[PDB]
């Protein structure tokens, strides 16, 4: 399979700078222009950049023109985006998009493969990790809440990706503290409740905070 | 920059029916006879767009049947012959006649079926979260239809106002109902002076009550 994973999202200050990155496998990456295409918090899609195979031509959305920069390097499958004078508009998850093909005319095929995104956050704010704390109670439900971290995302899974039926993991609140906090449940048997463990799977990248919570 | 304005913006489908959603272009996106450049995305929640169509009538890779684009110049249409659960999520057109791309608003599909009342689960907080100063209480709404509930809290049956925070996921690829967690949050002092912690859900005018007493 056709694949990019971006990498390189977090938290920055307005005025500041980052970079993100996109690793492609799985298809001649030098053949192909490559897309920036981003989504705002709960707004729709906005292009942002592209850059054709080569590299011999780069284009850019009017708002981020001369302050960000495209890039490739095609000895290494990667595309890149030099995000400077950042501005809280620019606050989204930022997506990698396979484009078209740069034959004398190139040839198009759709955004045709993306990646699983890297959010950005611009603020004045700090990093914090969240605090991870169970939720204990023919059907049981058990969670995990996940609060007070800056900023998003958080992913949560349920007993390293094994349990999948059943699960919610709701979109965070921002409290008034700045902060979020987020809920996961899952139902489950209540049966199995002496003869299962149940380990919620919490991530938190920004703050390098990794935890495996069982609730019991 | 080329507008895209898509129609209708909520589409709620009955699973079986047709589906149809709209794009208009502000200029021809007819570049040579067979050449229409305009596509369709699929964004599921939680996930990266996926490409649906490309130059207006061709159906990506792995795609179903089930869709399929048309239309000419300024005016394209997207088709769900036959609607499934699973079809839920946002649906955008995007021009790429020429930089920089551009995204109609989206129109998200909503799935049509029969009431569903929740499975209610009530959490008190956590003996770890206590120790730190704060309490959260959470409160569980499992798998619902419609949207529409009203969530409240109730600390010794006083109603509680602006101590909350809720959140919603969206519609289930499964069953297409939602469910709901709301936080009451108080500080530990609060917490302790208080016996019975209850969370009344309301659909229509059945009202469920969930409780605890932090006692016992």
């Amino acid at each position: 399979e056709v694949q990019l994973v971006e990498s390189g999202g977090g938290l920055e200050q307005p005025g500041g700078s980052l970079r993100l990155s996109c690793a492609g496998s799985g298809f001649t990456f030098r053949d192909y222009a490559m897309t920036w295409v981003r989504q705002a918090p709960g707004k729709g899609l906005e292009w942002v950049s592209s850059i054709s195979g080569s590299g011999g031509n780069t284009y850019y959305a009017d708002s981020v023109k001369g302050r960000f920069t495209i890039s490739r390097d095609n000895s290494k499958n990667t595309l890149y985006l030099q995000m400077n004078s950042l501005r809280a508009e620019d606050t989204a998850v930022y997506y990698c998009a396979k484009d078209r093909l740069s034959t004398i005319r190139p040839r198009y095929y759709g955004l045709d493969v993306w990646g699983q995104g890297t959010t950005v956050t611009v603020s004045s704010a700090s990093t914090k990790g969240p605090s991870v704390f169970p939720l204990a109670p023919s059907t049981a439900a058990l969670g995990c809440l996940v609060k007070d971290y800056f900023p998003e995302p958080v992913t949560v899974s349920w007993n390293s990706g094994a349990l999948t039926s059943g699960v919610h993991t709701f979109p965070a609140v921002l409290q008034s503290s700045g902060l979020y906090s987020l809920s996961s449940v899952v139902t489950v048997p209540s049966s199995s409740l002496g003869t299962k463990t149940y380990t919620c799977n919490v991530d938190h990248k920004p703050s390098n905070t990794k935890v495996d919570k069982r609730v019991e | 920059d080329i507008v895209m304005t898509q129609s209708p913006l909520s589409l709620p489908v009955t699973p079986g029916e047709p589906a149809s959603i709209s794009c208009r272009s502000s200029q021809s996106l007819l570049y040579s006879i067979g050449y229409n450049y305009l596509d369709w995305y699929l964004q599921k929640s939680g996930q990266s767009p996926q490409l649906l169509i490309y130059l207006g009538s061709n159906r990506a890779s792995g795609v179903p049947d089930r869709f399929s684009g048309s239309g000419s110049g300024t005016d394209f249409t997207l088709k769900i012959s036959r609607v499934e659960a699973e079809d839920v999520g946002f649906y955008y057109c995007m021009q790429a006649l020429q930089t920089p791309y551009t995204f109609g608003q989206g129109t998200k599909l909503e799935i049509k079926r029969t009431v569903a009342a929740p499975s209610v689960f009530i959490f008190p907080p956590s003996d770890e979260q206590l120790k730190s100063g704060t309490a959260s209480v959470v409160c569980l709404l499992n798998n619902f239809y419609p949207r529409e509930a009203k969530v409240q809290w109730k600390v010794d049956n006083a109603l509680q106002s602006g101590n909350s925070q809720e959140s919603v996921t969206e519609q289930d690829s499964k069953d297409s109902t939602y469910s709901l967690s709301s936080t009451l949050t108080l500080s530990k002092a609060d917490y302790e002076k208080h016996k019975v912690y209850a969370c009344e859900v309301t659909q229509g005018t059945t009202s469920v009550t969930k409780s605890f007493n932090r006692g016992e």
